[PDB]
């Protein structure tokens, strides 16, 4: 059902992460030799480029956008133990703050949902997640430090719970990527308490017992569960269902082999009913649910 | 070990080493790849190192050596007009009997090619021997076996080798002058072409890796592997990726060393074993790999992917130096689309806004979706009993639950009788025309008109008429057949005992293909008081069987018949049950099944709001809907739908308030000047701000009578004001605020 074409959009390097802005209408792109560009789109339809820039000491992994009701922000994570936060002044971006309180390699940053404020957690290597603040939404070059949170392990991905509604607490979600020869699980969820007000161990997959290269949530839309993917070896879909921190009864419902591979990024779409996937085969595959809510492939596209 | 060789300067011709020598020129490689043979060479028996000649000329030109120890280089294309053919099948004989281990002719010179032997006792092991166009040039290492041996890639006076259990340098100008660095590991050793610093060695499962300028210590060790290595390189095309293979392996080990962590990564060519790989020299991430079947299939090693989607559905990712995209982009006219671009394109059609006739939205939706046109006749016909007449939204089983008096019928003598509590139900069932009327003439004169028969004959046979249905069923059944045949049977019928005909009836009733008739025969082959085949079967519409309920079973059999189909319709997500449920608690559940079924939020906020008591609208899961639909729409820029859906929704629903802002306030009281001198603060008597250009005071009343150009208007950064006119007229020409001694360019600080 769908059909692939090739973008007009020159690059020197090889790129790492892309991104896209809440309408869809700027992107932003790093390469290898620590350069980011922002691309805009037209009336007619083709991208442009309006920025570029060096910006870390060594290498760059992720790029990520903030919502339009806090102006034009970035945020960036490299291998020198930085994360740094970057705003458009009109056209030059300007430097606003960089987070060094890490002690190794920052592996991914992101920016929290928008009803609790303007807020961002990094993760590392050494095993700690941390989270940050900034309680004037007018001056970006105030940050704060409010939590931490140590996970024992080689933290290598992280997600937010992107539900609004008044009944559901501020989650979080953490992987690991160890090769340990062990079986511990690599996978774990953090929730809020409201009366203590920390960060308390809510559930652990303990059936994830293999390396594990991203996980994402998917967006609520009024549903009564959570829908959590993950990147093994192979595909899985969990569902977490409501019933102190609160309990959950964890189910499984999709389990996909056909990458013969090791796959290393999914993402959602914005009604939260289609998968992306990026295995070590260079093809992307789309995923879908049926009338009989069993989880099919769609399409095959080959890069 | 078998093992293949790209030619130094064919970008398509590649060479095999196997039992006879091989050369293809591009065997279906791949679906639209294919090698062919170009010549075979079989004078070399038992051969255990290989070469290939520099120098362009002569092509297809190798040296090999065998096991006895002859190097005789041997040409294999189709040469005629040889340059110097003297050593076309000449030989070499070294001084001692032994088998050539490793063999490399000079990155700088094409004639020079140093070759390193067994592990001999008091005679020489690696020697440089000159190939011209009988004794070699410079033979070096003693007590030493030359397991491997390399070429510096830019000095033109150096070279390292291999010993048994430690690994040397060599140079030109000295020969007894070395570096001696003891290491576990000295088979392998190469240069990648983007660092000449670098080198590598292997040791069984384990693979290490060695600085130049500093190999004293290897600087990163790998994971021991459990088969051996067989042969290690480097890639010639892209900068940093090194690889090692094994044996019985069908998916080698590729790491890059562009980390100063080297990212592990692995790459299956096929489903069967490779016994080698290779790198074409100028081919772009391809790797030549052959099996011991004859078959061969060149492989490619890809770079990771990155994603990204949008609202309009449309992902985007790149692959390297690339970015691609992709949707479905009308891809064609068939049917199931994601729910996003259905809701999309109903926005932009005006779905669910028709509030005069409401039953146009099942056409307004799209295609055909039979719960979308059951709700909507639903709704419609929930408004005409209100227009015409608060009861009626509570549902079937609200109605029906007061129902009193009534008496089971057990004799067949073929509706005004019965309570108004199961009239109304009938009504909205739409069997009957609302009102006192007595007849189903015009529902079956309706349903006959459409061409659906046989439902109208089960509908026209419930309420007791078989001869008044025998024509309905034999009359418009010849043109478009059977159905003759089908209702032949029909005329023996009625209530008798064990007899012939019930007596299989009942038994053969399930090789009818269609389900109308098979509970139409359901009904007359029971034991009067069950029902159980009329009233639960899920082929028959909802509507059909609870108006045969309700006009046939008893008032406290009915109520439990209700419940059981209710709970049902809940657990299920049906959106036929409306009917039953209705707009109460219940009808939340429902709606709420529906959407983590589809996720469809569009049809629960346009559906719940039709309508709906205070009660429910206070339920905080409509309002999550509600706001999740005025989200979508804002990410999608349609922003005067958005508007559009704020106005019929605050007139239906008051609960909710508006969007709160700023005001204005009197700078004498620090009162609100919203809502006798038009001019003049209601509060004090004072004189309001005045405008910037045309210095009067500004004001609004409080034909049109209030006109946009005379409404307040500022800037939000410096606080300067003055008529709407007065700066749009302004801020054509000018950037800058009007007001003397500013700076704002308060038009550019929002677009
Ligand atoms: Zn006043
Ligand atoms: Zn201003
Ligand atoms: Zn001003
Ligand atoms: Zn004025």
């Amino acid at each position: 059902m769908f059909v692939a074409r090739s973008i007009a959009a020159d690059h020197k390097d090889l790129i790492h992460d892309v991104s896209f802005d809440f309408h869809g209408r700027r992107m932003a792109t790093c390469s290898s030799d620590q350069s980011v560009k922002v691309w805009d789109k037209s009336e007619s339809g083709d991208w442009h480029c309006t920025a570029s820039w060096k910006t870390h000491s060594g290498s760059v992994w992720r790029v990520t956008w903030a919502h339009p009701e806090f102006g034009q922000v970035l945020a960036s994570c490299s291998f020198d133990r930085t994360a740094a936060v970057w705003e458009e002044i009109v056209s030059h971006w300007v430097k606003r703050t960089t987070l060094v309180d890490s002690r190794t390699s920052v592996t991914d940053v992101k920016f929290a949902p928008k009803h609790m404020g303007l807020m961002l957690a990094t993760c590392s290597a050494d095993g700690i997640v941390r989270i940050y603040e900034a309680p004037d939404v007018m001056n970006l070059s105030q940050w704060s430090l409010q939590h931490e949170i140590s996970c024992k392990l080689s933290c290598s991905c992280i997600s937010w719970n992107p539900s609004s509604s008044r009944a559901h607490s501020p989650m979080i979600a953490v992987g690991s990527d160890d090769s340990s020869p062990n079986a511990m699980a690599k996978v774990q969820i953090f929730e809020y308490n409201e009366n203590t007000r920390k960060y308390a161990k809510a559930e652990t997959l303990m059936t994830v017992t293999d390396p594990v290269h991203d996980i994402a949530f998917a967006p609520n839309l009024g549903r009564s569960f959570h829908i959590l993917a993950i990147a093994t070896k192979d595909v899985r879909i969990f569902t977490l269902k409501p019933v102190g921190p609160t309990k959950f009864e964890i189910h499984i419902v999709a389990q996909f082999d056909n990458h013969n591979s090791q796959v290393w990024r999914v993402s959602w779409n914005i009604t939260g009913t289609v998968l992306a996937s990026s295995g070590d085969d260079g093809c992307v595959r789309l995923w879908k649910a049926n009338y009989m809510d069993n989880w099919k492939c769609t399409g095959i596209l080959k890069g | 070990k078998p093992d293949i060789l790209w030619a130094p300067h064919h970008v398509d011709r590649f060479v095999v080493c196997d039992s006879e020598l091989s050369l293809y020129h591009v065997l279906r490689l791949s679906e639209d790849s294919a090698a062919t043979l170009l010549s075979i060479n079989s004078d070399t028996p038992y051969m255990k190192c290989v070469a290939w000649y520099l120098n362009y000329d002569p092509e297809c030109l190798l040296a090999v050596g065998q096991a006895n120890g002859r190097v005789v280089l041997t040409s294999l294309g189709q040469d005629h007009n040889s340059k110097f053919k003297d050593l076309i099948g000449k030989e070499f004989v070294p001084k001692h009997a032994r088998q050539c281990n490793t063999l490399a002719w000079n990155p700088l010179d094409s004639n020079w090619l140093a070759a390193g032997l067994d592990k001999h006792r008091a005679d020489f092991s690696v020697l440089i021997w000159d190939i011209c166009s009988t004794k070699p040039l410079y033979e070096l290492g003693q007590n030493d076996a030359c397991l491997s041996l390399c070429w510096l890639p830019r000095d033109q006076k150096l070279l390292l080798a291999g010993m048994h259990r430690n690994l040397a340098i060599f140079d030109l100008r000295n020969t007894s002058q070395k570096m001696f660095v003891n290491t576990k590991a000295v088979q392998g050793v190469t240069v990648d072409p983007y660092f000449h610093d670098r080198v590598a060695s292997f040791y069984e499962g384990q693979v290490a890796i060695w600085d130049l300028r500093k190999f004293e210590k290897p600087v990163l060790t790998l994971t021991e592997q459990p088969k051996p290595l067989t042969k290690v390189a480097w890639c010639p095309t892209r900068t940093g990726l090194l690889a090692t293979l094994t044996r019985d392996s069908n998916i080698i080990r590729l790491y890059d060393m562009q980390h100063t962590t080297i990212i592990e990564r692995s790459v299956q060519p096929c489903d069967n074993y490779i016994a080698s790989f290779a790198w074409h020299p100028t081919s772009q991430n391809r790797m030549i790999v052959v099996t011991p079947n004859r078959t061969m299939s060149d492989f490619t090693v890809f770079e990771r992917i990155s994603l990204a989607w949008s609202p309009i559905t449309s992902l985007m990712w790149a692959c390297g130096r690339h970015l691609y995209e992709c949707t479905e982009e009308e891809n064609d006219n068939s049917l199931e689309k994601d729910i996003a671009t259905k809701m999309r394109l109903r926005a932009l059609s005006r779905y669910g806004l028709d509030t005069e006739q409401v039953w146009r939205n099942h056409i307004l939706a799209g295609n055909e979706d039979p719960q979308l046109k059951s709700l909507w006749y639903t709704l419609h016909f929930m408004k005409q009993y209100t227009e015409d007449m608060s009861l009626v939204y509570a549902g079937i089983k609200s109605i029906v639950k007061s129902s009193l008096g009534m008496v089971e019928s057990s004799r067949h003598n073929w509706i005004q009788n019965l309570n108004e509590e199961r009239i109304l139900a009938l009504q909205l069932c739409g069997w009957i025309k609302k009102g006192t009327d007595v007849d189903v003439g015009p529902f079956l004169n309706s349903l006959v008109q459409e061409g659906e028969w046989e439902r109208a004959a089960a509908v026209a046979l419930f309420n007791l008429d078989i001869r008044r249905a025998i024509q309905i069923l034999n009359e418009g059944a010849s043109s478009e057949l059977n159905l003759n045949v089908v209702a032949m049977a029909l005329s023996g019928y009625t209530d008798e005992k064990n007899s012939l005909w019930r007596e299989m009836c009942s038994t053969l009733r399930l090789q009818l293909n269609n389900p109308y008739l098979c509970v139409m025969f359901a009904f007359l082959t029971s034991e009067t008081g069950s029902y159980d085949g009329v009233l639960y079967e899920n082929k028959v519409a909802v509507r059909d069987r609870v108006a045969f309920a309700c006009k046939f079973l008893s008032d406290t059999q009915l109520n439990r018949y209700i419940e059981k189909l209710t709970n049902e319709m809940k657990e299920a997500g049906n959106l036929e049950g409306i009917l039953l449920t209705g707009l109460t608690k219940d009808g939340v559940d429902l709606m709420e099944s529906y959407v983590d079924r589809t996720g469809d939020v569009q049809t629960a906020s346009y559906c719940m709001l039709q309508g709906s008591p205070l009660d429910v609208l206070k339920d905080e899961r409509v309002q999550y809907w509600i706001e999740n639909y005025r989200n979508l729409l804002d990410a999608w820029r349609f922003w005067h739908k958005r508007a559009e859906f704020d106005i019929h929704r605050s007139k239906l629903d008051p609960s909710s308030k508006p969007l709160a802002q700023v005001f204005v306030s009197c700078n004498f009281c620090g009162k609100s000047i919203s809502y006798s001198k038009v001019t003049s603060c209601p509060g004090c008597r004072k004189p309001l701000p005045r405008c910037a250009l045309c210095l009067i005071n500004m004001g609004t009343p409080v034909k049109k009578l209030a006109q946009f150009n005379n409404w307040f208007t500022w800037c939000h950064n410096c606080r300067h004001g003055g008529h709407a006119g007065h700066m749009l007229s302004w801020f054509r020409d000018h950037a800058e605020c009007p007001v003397s001694a500013c700076t704002c360019k308060c038009m550019q600080l929002d677009t």
